[PDB]
């Protein structure tokens, strides 16, 4: 929690929606 | 010349009816219209596979049923012969039988003595079949975001994926090609989702007025059935600006994409109508996004249905080609999907050949001629590499017929009659041979006479087309080796049955020990080389070609061959090149300006070597110069496979700091980009050989000093270094050789670390207008390239220093791109695949530690595919390196069990190019029950596509190919 604490994954629904949006 | 195959057929109607979201099933009816050929074709067979029929009937006479799955597993389940070559030879037959390219059964509905009686009176009949499509398991897609309530509505789409004969598991037909048809097609859709198939808008208004929509897609254009798919859900742009009727379906919130995507379409058209000369020969051409693909590539009639990554959406960069580079796919495989068709699995080659031959000179005339044959050789790269690895890609038209073999091929399995036993290294070295052997066809026939060719063809298939079905004198559109070779000969007849019989039909790959000898070396003997090679496993001699040399300021010396290839040869000899502090110049290339007496300059006239610079023959060419004309090449030379050779070459052997120089002089100029990067790496490899031998700097900052001024740049270069895209490629590439740069002390690039820390700082806000992502990707990249591997000396892998000192600081950077790429996502998430494979490098270097719970959670349902695909890439080196077994499993259990093709192919593809429990170094006992469940999978579960079973078969190769597995 200190040092790294990398936010876990989300994994949603639609995932092109998000990932094909300038 | 005909078919071998009865039953001529005119007509056919679909009517999907009833398609369901929620149980997600699919109703329909068909009906045929058939021409039998001969009295007592009485057990008559169509085919299909997971479609659970209603009812048949001919003329209201339900006549007889049969149904078999021999596609499915061996008749006795617990068949001990568990190997290779008893299943391939088994699923060989038994798919074969499955086809009906001969007496066979599938759907053999047996006609009734009536309607047999009415066969000897009149054989045209009508056959009208009710069935229904279930949850389709490996014929369709139902692509659903996961909310079911309202929108499964609104955000879901339907459509057909699959490999060329997937008709068959769609709808019931024939061997699914080469059976010219003509379609009427019925669409029960909602009023807002729209689907297209192939052909035309025919009827259709507010259809059946009561709370639906219907289509009538008619394709008069007679076709096959192998081009039919039907995509639901999208949203209507017309991108017509210039041409009129080019028509393109995506899904909403990403239409205005497309008005950047689409366009260069109507260039390209223009293209292919100055090579063919005729229109585009059909209506119209329909497009179709989609979140899947089973093939990035896919292209049917009228009609290219592929994946909604090729968006590029104008400010992008790096997919400059890659979208249209595609596109120019669906464009020419459309053609040869459309018209030109093969009678026969043995006979395609040349539709793939002359397909994407054409698109290779669409992208002569482009875009970098000279990127044109950097893409040829990485084509040779793909080949050579391939038929390195494994046996040949054969063009048979050779049968084994009548139970025979004659397989040298088989290597791991079937080829000659069938599609669906090969591998997608197969089937895709099959298309890079492809379009090489089209290459020879340049190198033996004059372009002007492909022209003439492909005009012929086309002229008699169109001919051939659009017409009242001339009975008995209509299938000119199976235009498929024997004919074509034929006509091919009719415009030029020349020897190119040595061309077939060395290319097309000997699967070799051709080194060359063309042994480089020395003569007027002051020698009476005059200007002589030796041509030499043998080197079997995987060999072929070819004799009769040419040699191209150049001289110091002189001829393109070309010099004759040989079969029987102990040989010696001469050179048609240059003048006495002598008092060349006076020569100067005499004419090297036109007028281009060169002078070094560097070179062995007292009796070296020579400068350099080359087989067929064109690269007609297949080749991977071995010999020895003097380094300094590898160095002078790389000086110049008119060729980039030149350029890149001699990066190889002297990527070997040598660190002079003059090599360091004439690299960095080659870099800063106006050459070519790629070149440059594989300059990048020839100053990494060099200088890691500076160990003991640091005379020039620490390299390549200097590049970055002397090559970029933002404002003068004191000392450190930051912003806005964009739209000249050859610095966009080279700053993209060059850090990652730099973080190459390593001396055997602890390899040490500290400067070059913090370097590239202060490059991850210096980034830009929106006065670049280009979306500063690629960048980054290999900013980090470079970072992934800061390979440690040697700091655990004991222990330290467990949070015990909190590992030290400068990988912390890299964990730093990409916890910061992760988390970025969380909340900004800038593109695919292309950041964070770079990120997973830079933190799984890092576990190959035991500092995080080997773990895959990170990449396990991105392999998970709900991501992108490249980041789910680049966590498996991850994970199965995971599997290979550490020797988790549970984790094995759930891969397998996820290649059963998932609903995306895509990513079970890719699994299974670099699975096998990367696997663990290698053949006969078994550690981790494959023996016990994992052959048991990969025989399974074999068998079971794997109906659903050809593909899967055949990597499948992949894997067998891989993991004890051609033996029992040493269990019993």
């Amino acid at each position: 929690v200190s040092t790294f604490p990398l936010i876990a994954a989300r994994p949603f629904t639609i995932p092109y929606l998000t990932a094909l949006l300038p | 010349f005909e078919s071998p195959r009865p039953y001529k057929l005119t007509h056919q109607v679909v009517c999907i009816n009833n398609i369901n979201f929620q149980r997600k099933s699919v109703v329909g009816f068909v009906e045929l219209t058939i021409f039998p050929t001969v009295a007592n074709l009485n057990r008559i067979k169509l085919n299909s596979k997971q479609c659970r029929i209603y009812r048949v009937r001919i003329n209201d006479l339900e006549a007889a049923f049969i149904y078999n799955d021999p596609t499915l597993e061996v008749c006795h389940s617990e068949s001990k012969q568990r190997n290779l070559n008893y299943f391939s030879n088994a699923y060989a037959a038994a798919v074969s039988a499955v086809d009906p390219d001969a007496g066979n059964g599938e759907l053999c509905i047996k006609v009734p003595s009536e309607l047999w009686k009415h066969v000897d009176e009149l054989k045209v009949l009508k056959i009208h079949i009710n069935f229904s499509l279930d949850q389709p398991k490996g014929g369709l897609h139902f692509v659903v975001p996961s909310v079911e309530g309202s929108m499964a509505e609104r955000g879901a789409h339907v459509f057909s994926c699959g490999y060329q004969n997937s008709t068959r598991f769609w709808f019931p037909c024939v061997d699914s090609y080469s059976e010219l048809c003509t379609w009427k097609l019925e669409f029960t859709v909602d009023a807002a989702m729209v689907a297209v198939s192939n052909g035309d808008l025919v009827e259709t208004v507010y259809t059946h007025d009561m709370r639906k929509k219907t289509f009538h897609y008619m394709l008069t254009i007679p076709t096959a059935a192998s081009n039919i798919s039907l995509a639901i859900g999208p949203f209507e742009i017309l991108v017509d600006p210039y041409m009129h009727e080019v028509t393109h379906f995506c899904l909403p919130q990403l239409l205005p994409l497309l008005k950047h995507t689409t366009s260069y379409l109507h260039e390209v058209f223009e293209f292919y109508e100055e090579i063919l000369t005729c229109r585009y020969p059909y209506s119209c051409f329909k497009t179709v996004f989609i979140d899947e693909a089973y093939v990035e590539v896919a292209a049917y009639a009228s009609m290219s249905i592929f994946s909604t990554n090729l968006l590029h959406s104008a400010m992008i960069i790096d997919e400059t080609p890659l979208t249209r580079r595609c596109l120019a796919q669906s464009l020419a495989q459309q053609f040869f999907g459309c018209f030109i068709s093969r009678m026969s699995w043995s006979d395609e080659w040349v539709l793939k050949g002359i397909s994407g031959y054409i698109y290779g000179l669409w992208m002569k005339k482009t875009f970098g001629v000279n990127e044109y044959r950097h893409w040829i050789k990485e084509e040779l790269d793909k080949i050579v590499a391939y038929e390195l690895k494994t046996g040949g890609v054969l063009l048979h038209p050779i049968f084994g017929g009548g139970k025979e073999k004659d397989n040298p091929a088989s290597h791991l399995h079937f080829s000659i009659k069938h599609p669906h036993t090969l591998s997608w290294e197969y089937y895709s070295m099959f298309q890079c041979k492809a379009h090489l052997v089209m290459r020879l066809i340049e190198n033996r026939i004059s372009m002007e006479f492909m022209l003439q060719v492909f005009n012929k063809l086309l002229s008699l298939a169109s001919t051939a087309s659009s017409q009242k079905f001339q009975s008995h004198m209509w299938s000119q559109m199976l235009v498929s080796t024997s004919g074509f070779l034929k006509s091919i000969s009719n415009v030029s007849g020349k020897d190119i049955q040595p061309l077939i019989k060395q290319w097309v039909d000997q699967s070799g790959v051709v080194k060359f020990y063309g042994s480089f000898a020395f003569n007027r070396k002051r020698n009476v003997l005059e200007l002589e080389i030796k041509q030499d090679y043998t080197s079997p496993g995987t060999q072929k001699y070819v004799g009769p070609l040419k040699v191209t040399v150049q001289e110091l300021d002189g001829s393109f010396n070309h010099t004759l061959q040989i079969e029987e290839n102990s040989l010696k040869h001469d050179i048609p000899c240059h003048s006495k090149s002598r008092r060349n502090k006076k020569k100067k110049i005499p004419l090297m290339n036109g007028e281009e300006v060169d002078m070094d007496l560097s070179a062995m300059d007292a009796d070296s006239p020579l400068l350099w070597i080359r087989i067929d610079p064109d690269m007609s023959v297949l080749r991977k060419v071995e010999f020895e110069q003097a380094d300094f004309m590898w160095q002078y090449q790389l000086r110049y030379e008119r060729d980039v496979v030149a350029q890149q050779e001699s990066i190889l070459a002297l990527e070997k052997f040598p660190t002079p700091a003059s090599r360091l120089a004439l690299t960095d002089i080659l870099e800063q100029e106006q050459c070519f980009y790629r070149v440059r990067m594989s300059a990048c790496f020839c100053l990494a490899k060099i200088a890691n050989s500076m160990v003991s031998t640091w005379t020039g700097p620490p390299a390549m900052k200097s590049l970055f000093t002397r090559m970029f001024c933002c404002k003068s740049c004191p000392n450190i270069v930051k912003t806005n270094n964009f739209m000249s895209f050859q610095s966009y490629f080279l700053q993209k590439t060059m850090p990652v050789a730099m973080a190459l740069l390593r001396d055997v002390h602890n390899l040490c690039p500290k400067e070059v670390l913090t370097f590239i820390l202060d490059l991850i700082k210096y980034n830009d806000n929106r006065k670049n207008k280009f979306s500063d992502n690629y960048y980054r990707a290999e900013m980090i990249d470079a970072l992934a390239n800061s390979v440690t591997p040697a700091v655990s000396v004991n222990n330290e892998v467990r949070t015990l220093d909190n590992l030290n000192p400068d990988v912390r600081l890299i964990l730093e950077e990409i916890t910061r791109f992760l988390n970025m790429e969380k909340l900004l996502p800038s593109y695919r998430h292309t950041i964070t695949v770079s990120c997973l494979r830079a933190i799984r490098v890092l576990q190959k270097n035991g500092h995080v530690p080997s773990d895959p719970a990170l990449f396990k959670s991105y392999a998970e349902y709900g991501h992108f595919v490249d980041i789910r695909i680049a966590a498996l890439e991850a994970v199965v080196d995971y599997t290979k390196v550490d020797r988790s077994y549970e984790e094995l499993q759930w891969l397998l259990n996820m290649i059963q069990n998932d609903p995306v093709p895509y990513v079970r192919h890719k699994i299974l593809n670099m699975l096998t190019k990367n696997p663990p429990f290698t053949k006969n170094m078994e550690s981790p006992l494959c023996n016990e029950a994992l052959v048991d469940q990969l025989w399974k999978l074999m068998n079971s579960g794997t109906s659903h596509d050809w593909r899967l079973r055949c990597g499948a078969v992949d894997l067998y190769f891989t993991l004890f190919g051609l033996s029992r597995p040493s269990c019993l």
